[PDB]
């Protein structure tokens, strides 16, 4: 089942507009340079060990923050991160939506998108950010299932 | 052309620039264009997310974002569906 | 660049040009869409008329206060016959109460 969850893992990533692929670290060091704290995209990892990476403003400069994808499973770079305070998760995006909330430990507030996301996901995650029954809503069957793909609000 | 017109539910005429509004896959498909199913209110806000989406692509700038209002969210996101936007 | 919304009754352009434009040359661009002549119209922000020589930015405008996803609202008004009309402008349908799922 490692596959089928990867796969899965990188369609959401797809879908959020802030997985910027083969990006490199002095792209996104440029890209954040003069960003808002907090604000962060994923990126392909460069090392081998490492599938992907979370590159977010800090105070102190833009930085890089690696994720693991080990037995079916993602979490941070334990390295950096005490292991013993890491939860693990089955969607990176799950991941990052998690921490960004999170804060309202790891400083995440809005993505940077690649390219303008479409005004259907654009309020997706607007709906999201009120609830989580999705049954419950005066829509039709295909926009329910649409939100169903994509439940985070981020 | 220049220029389009979208006509909502309720009769407002909106006025966009021709590429603008392009943005819009069911709009691509078709100088005046009516839409009994959308009313003023949601459809003044897809005229505001074509300016947004035209002006952010291939951004040397940051994307800002583009703020809804809960109460629109319903209904814009049955009119964004129906436009394929 | 600076992004708005002109509005008379029931029709609104979206449109947009230099911060530094003119008065006048909106009221140029709006006669290449509804074909009515810059001195047969009066501009407006909020309540308070514009002048034709002004640069948007100087009426207020600004790149800043008018972006495309919110983009700044401009009264306009035509010549009936020997005068001009009341400035006005039809407002927006209004949205539904939310539903009690989201809160």
């Amino acid at each position: 089942m490692q596959a089928a969850r990867l796969a899965k893992a990188l369609r959401e990533l797809g879908q959020t507009g802030w997985y910027w692929g083969s990006m490199t670290v002095n792209e996104a060091k440029e890209k954040l340079k003069e960003a808002p704290e907090g604000t962060f995209l994923i990126r392909d990892s460069s090392h081998s060990d490492y599938l992907l990476t979370i590159s977010v403003k800090t105070s102190a400069g833009p930085t890089n923050l690696r994720i693991e994808y080990q037995d079916g499973k993602f979490r941070l770079d334990s390295i950096i991160c005490v292991k013993s305070k890491l939860k693990q998760f089955d969607s990176v995006v799950h991941l990052i939506d998690y921490y960004v909330q999170m804060c309202k430990h790891l400083y995440l507030t809005k993505p940077l998108y690649t390219s303008a996301p479409s005004l259907q996901h654009l309020c997706r995650l607007t709906i999201n950010k009120c609830t989580g029954a999705i049954w419950g809503l005066p829509l039709p069957t295909r926009l329910k299932d649409y939100l169903e793909e994509y439940k985070f609000q981020v | 052309m220049m220029y389009v017109k979208l006509i909502s539910s309720d009769g407002h005429e909106f006025i966009v620039k021709r590429e603008h509004a392009l943005t819009s896959g069911t709009i691509k498909a078709m100088n005046e264009v009516n839409f009994r199913e959308i009313p003023s209110h949601v459809l003044s806000k897809v005229c505001m997310y074509f300016t947004y989406k035209v002006r952010y692509t291939n951004s040397s700038t940051e994307i800002p974002e583009f703020p809804i209002a809960p109460e629109i969210a319903l209904e814009l996101l049955m009119a964004a569906n129906f436009l394929d936007c | 660049d600076v992004f708005l919304m002109i509005r008379r009754h029931k029709t609104t352009i979206f449109t947009d040009a230099k911060e530094s434009s003119t008065v006048f040359e909106l009221k140029r661009i709006v006669e290449g869409i509804l074909k009515r002549p810059p001195d047969e119209q009066r501009l407006y922000k909020d309540d308070q008329l514009l002048d034709d020589g002004k640069t948007l930015g100087e009426c207020g405008f600004t790149s800043q206060t008018a972006r495309p996803q919110a983009p700044a609202t401009v009264g306009l008004a035509f010549r009936a016959d020997d005068t001009f009309e009341a400035l006005c402008i039809e407002p927006f349908s209004s949205p539904p109460e939310l539903p009690d799922v989201m809160k």
